[PDB]
RNA sequence: UUGUGGUAGACGAGCGUUGUAUUGGAGUUGAAGUCAAAGCGUGAGCAUUGGUGGAUCCAAUACAAGUGAGAAUGCCGGCAUGAGUAACGCUUGGGAGUGAGAAUCUCCCAAACCGAUUGACUAAGGUUUCCUGGACCAGGGUCGUCCUUCCAGGGUUAGUC
RNA sequence: UUCUCGCAGUCAGACAGUGGGGGAUAAGCUUCAUUGUCAAGAGGGGAAGAGCCCAGAUCAUUAAAUAAGGUCCCCAAAAUA
RNA sequence: AGGGGUGAAAUUCCAAUCGAAAUCCGUGAUAGCUGGUUCUCGUCGAAAUAGCUUUAAGGCUAGCGUGAGAUCACAAAUAAG
RNA sequence: GCGAAACAGUACCGUGAGGGAAAGGUGAAAAGAACCCAGAGAUGGGAGUGAAAUAGAUUCUGAAACCAUAUGCCUACAACGUGUCAGAGCACAUUAAUGUGUGAUGGCGUGCGUUUUGAAGUAUGAGCCGGCGAGUUAUGAUAGCAAGCGUUAGUUAACCA
RNA sequence: AGUUACUAAGGGCUUAUGGUGGAUGCCUUGGCACUAAUAGGCGAUGAAGGACGUGUUAACCUGCGAUAAGCUUC
């Protein structure tokens, strides 16, 4: 069609979920709607498994997947993330986060879920 | 010198609806339909009266005759039978009662021998 | 193309019959008093019994 | 065994409510909450409210059990409407309707007063045949 | 005895309502109007009764009609229908707090768009739409705790423009 | 079915039969005259049908004789040779 | 500035509309052409034909129906000759 | 009824000449719903004034169109301008009467005005509902019926008390 | 295998309850036609009419006009 909205294209969708999986790195908790925990849920799980190692090459390759934030910085959240959250999901095969439906929204009534993440 | 007369439009629309009741959903409440719906009832109704005593004597005559042949003699030979001689004012409708009525019919059959 | 002759209230009523809704599920939640709905998180701070969150 | 409550027609189409309160009507209080809690609709907020309402004076104002109560019946009538007018194309107006639905809610701690209702017409019934026939008697 | 098909059309006999006028009556011990029920009529109509109802009527007679509603692509007004249908008229998320109520309120963070433009002085014009405090019945294409929305209190200052 | 008086109404007819003309004794066509119908008047037969046939309806009949027409069944209504 | 203007001209434009804008009035112009026209009942109850017509959709007269009176059998029909 | 009973040529429209709105009734005295409860409030319920809140500010009543609601009955093999004549059964009991409601099922049945030679019509109009909505008057003549007078009567125009 | 229980998502009939709308009914500080007496102009000493301002009273209507919702004589 002619001019109208520019839709909310895959690439949007995933600059979303870099900018949620840099949310809830920096908190621990991110309530929005269920179907992108979803997706987020599987590169949140790679880029768990991507800082375990903490290799210079794997550094870089991560420096791809945050941004900027007030709470901390993206080498602050690096290094934090590097140093405390990495040894404690050493010791299980996947499933470090899990999301669990809350009520739907005021708004739209969107299925509202809560992405977490505790030892 | 202003004459209103919504008081008696309102009445008459009233008693002319009172008649129609019973139609089908929306039917009965329209002043217009309801008018001509109870208008055609009406010749129907009167149709249907001057129809009934026509097609009454033919159901009768069904049902006498099935009697009838099933003693071996068609409706003309009944017919027949009273027209010659011993000639009765028993109606086809009264006649066709006689079934209703036990140990009556027989007599008929055996009078009417000859 | 339009609609040609208008409907009528049965009618219309009949078509709006699909348009009634069925009943919602419900499950127990124990130690918080609440009857919330099956796979849905506690308002008492938990999911089915396990807490997880703040009681609200 | 009525314990009415009004709120007289805020802004609600009647298409909308009816049908949930339906589905809600016929059964007890409590359950009522939980189900309409767990309804994400906005005819379940307004309704909340009215069903506390109810309740609260059914067990104060009446004196009821609250315990035997039950909601009655639905009634979502014809609320007064409001007319405003939208812009359209080649230079028009259009007219639509934002509809109101008057809000009032009947609870019955009873399986009875639909025949009591029955018995009250009888008697009106009665006193109108009673009525018409003593009018004979001024012979 | 003829009888009681009938348009146009002819002819005849009546009924309903208002008012005036005379004779009457009822009426807060309930009038009219309204709705309803299981009457009388050749029909214009006449009732009867139940209750709303809360102060007007009806009966008999002449005179005079803004007098007798089925349509007029009739006048207005109300109501559905279509129909929960298309659309919401050039656009994101997270955190924290407030709020009874948070996608829509506040603050912060980001992401994204234009950037000879989505910048800024300013004109015509709008003519207070401006600011603050409080609130959100009436509109916001839902939303509202907010808005250019409402109330209260303020606000444009010239010898050099 | 005479005259006068008052009020009219209609001329855009159609159909069926007869005698035609035109058209082609083509046309549910046109023009005519005549005999009936509908219009202006329904009903039965005709498979349902305005003009065909029988027929002319105050109303009620769950009464009789019938007309046209029909009698294997639908659907009342017969058989013998 | 509208039996006016304007118009590199097309019957262009003259407030989204113009063989000549809108506004108020004469004017309630006219409408053989369309449309409608609001209580009951009784009785009788035609024509779609002819002539005329700046006339064929229209209008005038006849014929016809109806109502009142008279004529009331010399009148009119129905059969017979 | 003046467009205007209501703060009306007001609101409003077209730039503008100009055109041009709707709407009255609490009650008897506000005697305005005190007090309490739910609810943030609105609102509602009790409670009170008030004869009465079927007088609660939507404040004389609250018809029709429309929206539901359920008493009872029926409907998911069903080809009906949707109904008639009947009728099983079911539930009742009235302006007490072969009663009412309702109908598993049988027979029958292709709307109203409109104009045409004519429409179930694929000819047109009508969504429905409520009011409103279209042969009057002034004068004169003619015709009918009745009356007054009545064979030079009747009758006054105008004008006056 | 055969009759209907029971079925109704829903709808229809009958009956009334509540809801909108102000229809009908009743009334009028309003319009309309008049009847009888008066009268038939105002104004440059600046008219009617508007805008503005004036109140313990915000706003409107109204009154008046910086002497201002009013004064003096009788």
């Amino acid at each position: 069609s002619y001019i109208n909205k520019p839709g909310k294209t895959s690439a949007w969708r995933v600059m979303t979920v870099r900018q949620q999986v840099s949310a809830v790195l920096a908190y621990g908790k991110i309530e929005t709607t269920l179907k992108k925990a979803k997706n987020t849920q599987k590169r949140l799980d790679k880029l768990i498994t991507l800082a375990k190692v903490d290799n210079f090459n794997n550094r870089r390759q991560v420096k791809k997947w945050l941004l900027n934030t007030n709470l901390f910085d993206v080498d602050q959240l690096m290094d934090h993330l590097f140093s405390k959250v990495a040894p404690k999901y050493e010791k299980t095969p996947g499933g470090y986060s899990r999301v669990l439906k809350l009520g739907p929204r005021r708004g739209d009534a969107t299925e509202m879920a809560i992405l977490q993440l505790t030892d | 010198m202003r004459i209103k007369g919504g008081k008696q439009t309102r009445v008459r629309r009233k008693k002319w609806l009172k008649q129609a009741s019973g139609s089908f959903g929306t039917r009965h409440a329209s002043y217009k339909v309801a008018k001509q719906t109870v208008i055609q009832a009406a010749k129907y109704a009167y149709r249907d009266r001057r129809n009934k005593k026509r097609d009454f004597r033919s159901l009768w005559i069904l049902r006498l005759n099935a009697a009838l042949r099933e003693q071996g003699m068609t409706y003309s030979v009944f017919i027949n039978l009273l027209k010659k001689h011993n000639i009765e004012i028993n109606r086809k409708v009264l006649s066709e009662l006689a079934i209703k009525e036990p140990s009556k019919f027989n007599l008929i059959v055996q009078k009417v021998k000859s | 193309a339009v609609q040609q002759r208008r409907s009528s209230k049965h009618r219309r009523d009949k078509r709006r019959s699909h348009d009634a809704l069925t009943a919602q599920a419900l499950s127990v939640c124990q130690k918080c008093g609440k009857k919330k709905l099956f796979h849905r998180v506690c308002s008492c701070g938990m999911y089915g019994d396990l807490r997880v969150k703040k009681a609200y | 065994m009525i314990a009415f409550a009004k709120q007289f027609r805020v802004r609600i189409s009647p298409q909308k409510a009816r049908l949930v309160c339906q589905l809600i009507v016929g059964k007890k209080t409590a359950d009522a909450q939980n189900i309409l809690s767990n309804t994400p609709k906005k005819a379940a907020t307004l309704i909340a409210k009215l069903l506390n309402s109810a309740i609260a004076n059914a067990t104060n104002n009446h004196g009821m059990n609250g315990d035997a109560l039950y909601v009655f019946e639905c009634v979502a009538n014809q609320g007064p409407s409001m007319k405003r007018t939208i812009p359209r194309a080649k230079g028009s107006s259009n007219m639509i309707t934002k509809r109101s639905s008057n809000l009032v809610v009947k609870l019955s701690d009873n399986p009875n007063e639909r025949q009591e209702l029955i018995k009250q017409q009888k008697a009106l019934v009665k006193k109108r045949v009673e009525g018409q026939q003593k009018a004979k008697m001024a012979r």
